[PDB]
């Protein structure tokens, strides 16, 4: 991964090749995750230059190449650049980077996004502050200006991206986060709010001139044990799509709960269990409706730091007659992963 | 040691020792050692020993050893997907804490929580047999992987594993013929081995 | 090029930049290969980690960036991932890798796929086992578990890809190959069969619930000399497209023959002559029709292992009145290649 | 960065991550540069192999990944390969490379293409010889075969690219350039001409069987000072677009002027002032009309060779009633750049 | 020193009542409860509004170098450094190290202009016509032009409380001189002349 | 003593060439060449014309049963034509030394490879030496490509430019022939020594 390091500039070229397969009943239309080949590759660079004793400049870019497309018309399906940003870091004074980067509410949702293939269902991409989104400026500071140890905060700005689809668009916004970490334990909360595009407002599902997202998290991460839990709520932010009426939009509200427990055996296997529920509320023509509801059992075997393999079984507890159309069948994944 | 039906067993053991072995099993084992090539042999005994790996995991949990129990999950998982359905011991080549070991099925769970053998019996064509362990291990046949074996496959799995065992023994196959009472050795060996597993 | 090798993992980031031009009559519409600019580049990585004395993990990704598009609307035309897989290699026991990778009948068709630009006409992409395809798990073992030397085999599972076009789709399938090589000589055979999707069945050309492909090869490879030949047959597998009626589908039967002879001069040139014919059979409304038919004379000059240039002339023996519309003109390609 | 150099072949894997934002009044549709997030990344390789004392083989490929798209349907908008070519450099005799590479009139237009973000308005991509173009063969020679030092020339052949849009198409063509460089001063001129596609001729705006582009430049590049000026004229080549009537095509003639002044302070700042005007002529139903017209004040801060930041203000001096529709509002861009 | 009589009066009001009863208590509170990252984070921010004025003023003094130095300060600190809260330009170069500003007051004094009477105002402290009151010219053009009159009195006060704390040690060094009015007026002319020349 | 039937006619045509058409016509033109034409241009053109013969030299080496050399001269043509700007740059030869430009072996030598003979040695005015087997027998290569594509202007142009270069290179060795007893007998023995080497 680190393939260049000279004159204070060092460059990490990293990637992985993941052979993935999904097993679900029938064609997989009614699945948690779908069915068939899911193989993909990943490439990126993390660069970092030591300008002087205080200044470290950095930049990073990361792409997703799908292995499950044909070489014909569909070749580009699912291909996307994931991250692309540059920034500056000041000697225990903080850091600042602009570009396409993780939204701030992920600073809390990351606590539970530890599953072998799935989980982290609320960290939608291109969805205000819960996932990777374009055009964010981020101030972060670790150990509170050198004073308070283990106390991080971060504040972020969201520039409007008026795109072609309501789903991926967003208006101006701002958000922030604070965490404390002390001896294996961690607590974090984060909140963001932003204006909605006229496109998003003219949607059948969802109403409000402002979208809002918050989440809070606890973790214990020590002695081969990992336990984490997340609660958060959204108003006008989780993108939902009603399969019956073929409409898109957003949930006016959701309450979101996620939990994760994992052990790391010294012989290489890391089993994992998790529960995830996303309840939507005040939905146009439906009311209260579940979006995510499953238990998960999974494991990963680590051959070494570069080669691994995993299985991830989602016991989908969504109802069979879900008023929004969420798939109610289970999905189980098998993956083999070489990374560098 | 206690041995109630010792009278019946010895005659039924002699049937096994003096006729059903040298006329049937030992020539078959010679043919096996002579014609089946080694990659083929290690592929099957890994493959048959895989169908017990999920059961050996289940029974280790029932004894309160999630560690050992989670090892055998790893065996099954790695060897089934990567090891071509269990033919290749990817798990054994992987870690030493994952090396193939003797199965711990329902018999060991019973004896772990205090159960006994009652009487040692020896059956013709079958060999040594207890109620707790043999036949008590049949419980694992009632649930996944082993519930998927038809009784042709089951007697096939038993048979193939047995012929392999007999082929490995073809060298000691004769040091036992040089001992005063070979019934008591291959009775104490049964309890020596079955106690070690159960403890 | 190997650009990383540290702590028991090594990474080869490799590529090429190929300047290509095709010359053929007029607009090139009736040519074997077309007409105009054909320049492309390639990037990929081969990674390989030494887990311990028995286990080697590996992964590989490879993309085709077309150099002949404008920076505008057509930029992505022809771009595609070629390979994306990871796997494990066991001592003498073999290897098993899953992902997007070469289909097993290429274990035989590669014998004749040795031309500077063209050739290998039967190794179609996204066509069951004869080219690269998505969702294959491949067991391979070389030297028969250490017993027989020079005896390799491989067995493959094909996960169904229900795509949007019949051309790129496929059903569940399985295949295999064995090769023997002894003192410059090599012989190989391979066979695969798989189901056709409903979409492929609802195509005008081609009928059958099951598609099948097999091929055989001889090669002599020694003393700067290379001679190789392939025979194979397909049922319901070769993609054909009737230019007159504007229909696609598959040829119900084809016989395929390929021959190649090349010498490697010490002063650098590797001339090559080759003959290729692929005759289809039982074609809806046509009958028997040729798909490929040419001789080739070509040559490659190697400056070193990094820089080369080639000319590849196809003497197209296809008729003026081909009932499917296959082009009847020659094509000659000229290339200069920097690779690393 | 040079990430491989062994056995007579060296490979430079280079890239950058550019956090970019453009500020323009309102939506930015009537702006010089638009409005919103402009972040992009770049990846490429530059490779070079030493065949012997006379022969150097080389290749190069460079891609533009947009950071300002979503991970959804628009993921590839603006993604493009920019360069992909290979060639040889001979002793004193010069060099020859074929592929997708810069057109020859950029041998002159680069003089003024020095602004932090904008500028270089006449070096259109996919536009004969003024920018990056596909299918060019280029002979270049430095110091006139070792004889005249600082005297370079280059001759280039443009193979027809009949693409789908008139904007990106072109016919067969040829061009050349001469530079003299002597002690901080440089003089350069270059000219090319090519046929226009029947599609290009069938456009409402622009007419002539032949497209033509020339440019001349003087530069002083010494003593932390950079001054350069460019004049050129095109016949039937500059792509124009009438926003009112929604037709595109070409300007039958344009006269083009660019000026650039920059100083490099030793503490890192490079202020920049520049003037650019490109006036079109004989435009169907309009006549004489401005295409580009601005002064620019901008600056770049160089932290080190790897990290920089810039602001680039275009004082857009173009009219409200431009008969072609060119936006008249200013644009100011802010960038942070990590490159390697 | 014409108004030496009046000035000594307002200096007493300032030295002996408004400072030890008001300004100096308010400054003590500042020193104890405002955390350091906040304190220099705030004076980094207020002093950023003066950088475009200092750039304009060094141009008017014929020093394009220093003028573009202070441009760089503003540019680097506003954009990368969180709107002036973080001093990247200084972490950047030692030649970008913050120095005390040179505003229109200095441009007058560079081009030869004098002050007038040194006057001493209640609650303000020291005041001259050329420097104070001449620095108001920088109020007529951007960044400093965008400050509402509430924002100016806040910037005055925040800066005031900060400087007033950064003297709490040499507090007595003025209280321990025979004529502390004349030390305070000679320290003013030391600092204000040094800048213009 | 060699056998020279047309010795009388040839000796006359040689004096025309030595003593009148050269000092009055060719030799001034050659001085012009070296005085004004730059070297990159000069050896750039001898590379260019010697390329048009490379495919013919290839065919003729096959007909003489030396496919190795025959594929050398292909490589010469191929490399120098595509990469070397249509034959202007000797990229083959800069690449490998077995690819160095050498004297052509065309149909004349292929006939003589199979032992044909020249017939009477003639000298022609403005032409210089001519035999039936080699000069003019080399014309057979005009029947097949590259040389087949040359217009009769280009043919006489290639002839002339090659000739002016040869004559310019000889401008130093000039006096060594002006100081020899019978220069017709040297300049024809210099022909057969050269033409035998290629043919054998
Ligand atoms: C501390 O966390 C800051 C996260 O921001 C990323 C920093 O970018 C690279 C700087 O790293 C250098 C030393 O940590
Ligand atoms: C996946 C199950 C999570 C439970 C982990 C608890 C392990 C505690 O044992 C530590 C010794
Ligand atoms: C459908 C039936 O297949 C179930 C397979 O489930 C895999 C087991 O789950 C992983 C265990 O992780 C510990
Ligand atoms: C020739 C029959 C095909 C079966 C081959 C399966 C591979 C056998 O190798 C497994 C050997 O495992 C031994 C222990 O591993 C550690
Ligand atoms: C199915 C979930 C299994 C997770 C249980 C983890 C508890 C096992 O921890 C045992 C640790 O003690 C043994 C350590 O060996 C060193
Ligand atoms: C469900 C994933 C399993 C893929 C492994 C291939 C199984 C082949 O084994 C055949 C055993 O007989
Ligand atoms: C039906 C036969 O196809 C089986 C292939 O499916 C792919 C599953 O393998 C995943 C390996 O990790
Ligand atoms: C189109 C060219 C294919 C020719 C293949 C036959 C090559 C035979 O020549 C080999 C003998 O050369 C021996 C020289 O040793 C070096
Ligand atoms: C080192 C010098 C570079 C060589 C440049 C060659 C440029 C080619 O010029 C061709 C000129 O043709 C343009 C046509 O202009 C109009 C004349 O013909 C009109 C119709 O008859
Ligand atoms: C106005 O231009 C008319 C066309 O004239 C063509 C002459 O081109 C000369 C370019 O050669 C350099
Ligand atoms: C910003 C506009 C750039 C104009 C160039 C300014 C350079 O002149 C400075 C020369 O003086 C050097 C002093 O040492
Ligand atoms: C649009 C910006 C216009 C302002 C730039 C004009 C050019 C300024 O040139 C000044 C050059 O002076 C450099 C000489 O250095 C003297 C000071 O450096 C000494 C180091 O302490
Ligand atoms: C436009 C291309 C000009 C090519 C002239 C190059 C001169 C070739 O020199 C060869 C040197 O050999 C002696
Ligand atoms: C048109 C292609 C013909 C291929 C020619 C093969 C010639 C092989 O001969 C090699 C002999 O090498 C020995 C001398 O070195
Ligand atoms: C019309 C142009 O045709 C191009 C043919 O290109 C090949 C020329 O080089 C062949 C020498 O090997
Ligand atoms: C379109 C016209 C192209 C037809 C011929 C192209 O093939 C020639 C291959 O050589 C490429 C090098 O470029 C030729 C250099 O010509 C300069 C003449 O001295
Ligand atoms: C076109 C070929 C002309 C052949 C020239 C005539 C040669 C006849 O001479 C007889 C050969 O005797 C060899 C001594
Ligand atoms: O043009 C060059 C060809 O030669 C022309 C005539 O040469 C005279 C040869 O004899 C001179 C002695």
């Amino acid at each position: 991964a680190e393939i260049y390091n000279k004159d204070g500039n060092k460059v990490d070229l990293y990637g992985k090749a993941v052979g993935l397969h999904y097993f679900s009943k029938g064609n997989g239309e009614n699945s948690y995750g779908g069915n068939g080949d899911m193989t993909y590759a990943r490439l990126g660079f993390k660069g970092e230059t030591q300008i002087n004793s205080d200044l470290t400049g950095y930049g990073q870019w990361e792409y997703n190449f799908q292995g499950n497309n044909s070489e014909g018309a569909d070749a580009q399906t699912g291909n996307k650049t994931r991250l692309a940003f540059a920034g500056l870091k000041y000697a225990d004074v903080g850091s600042f980077d602009y570009g396409r980067n993780y939204g701030v509410v992920y600073d809390a949702l990351g606590y539970t996004d530890m599953l072998p293939e799935f989980g982290g269902d609320t960290a939608y991409s291109d969805d205000f502050f819960v996932g990777r989104v374009g055009g964010v400026a981020t101030y972060r500071n670790s150990n509170f200006f050198g004073l308070v140890d283990g106390l991080n905060f971060a504040v972020q700005y969201l520039g409007k991206n008026e795109r072609d689809t309501a789903r991926r668009s967003n208006g101006d916004g701002v958000g922030g986060s604070i965490s404390y970490e002390y001896e294996g334990f961690g607590i974090v909360g984060a909140y963001g709010a932003a204006d909605r595009t006229n496109l998003q407002e003219a949607q059948p599902l969802g109403n409000g001139k402002k979208a809002e997202q918050w989440a809070t998290g606890l973790k214990y991460d020590a002695n081969n044990i990992y336990l984490a839990a997340n609660y958060g709520e959204t108003r006008n932010a989780t993108p939902i799509t009603n399969k019956f009426t073929n409409t898109s939009g957003f949930a006016n509200k959701t309450q979101d709960v996620l939990l994760v427990a994992q052990y790391q055996f010294d012989f290489g296997l890391r089993p994992s269990i998790a529960y995830t529920k996303s309840k939507a509320k005040d939905v146009e023509g439906i009311g209260d409706v579940d979006l995510v509801n499953y238990f998960e059992v999974g494991a990963t075997y680590y051959f070494n730091k570069n080669m691994s393999t995993y299985v991830d079984y989602i016991i989908n507890q969504i109802d069979s007659d879900n008023k929004l159309g969420v798939g109610s069948d289970d999905t189980v994944a098998v993956g083999i992963v070489y990374q560098f | 040691r206690s041995d109630p039906l010792e009278g019946f067993n010895r005659t039924m053991f002699n049937f096994n020792f003096n006729v059903v072995d040298p006329y049937v099993l030992r020539p078959v084992a010679v043919a096996w050692r002579d014609y089946v090539p080694q990659p083929a042999r290690n592929g099957l005994s890994n493959f048959t020993s895989n169908l017990e790996e999920p059961a050996v995991m289940v029974n280790y949990f029932l004894q309160g050893d999630p560690y050992k129990g989670m090892v055998h999950f790893t065996r099954f998982f790695l060897n089934t997907i990567l090891g071509m359905g269990g033919l290749i011991d990817v798990a054994g080549m992987a870690n030493p804490q994952l090396q193939r070991v003797e199965p711990h099925r329902f018999g060991s769970t019973l004896g772990h929580y205090g159960v006994g053998y009652g009487p040692y019996v020896q059956l013709p064509f079958y060999g040594s047999f207890t109620l707790r362990d043999e036949g008590g291990d049949m419980a694992d046949g009632l649930y996944p992987v082993l519930s998927w074996l038809t009784w042709p496959m089951s007697i096939g799995k038993w048979a193939v594993e047995g012929i392999e065992t007999r082929a490995q023994l073809l060298d000691s196959d004769g040091l036992l013929r040089q001992s005063s009472d070979p019934y008591i050795l291959m009775r104490e060996a049964y309890f020596q081995r079955h106690d070690f597993i159960a403890n």
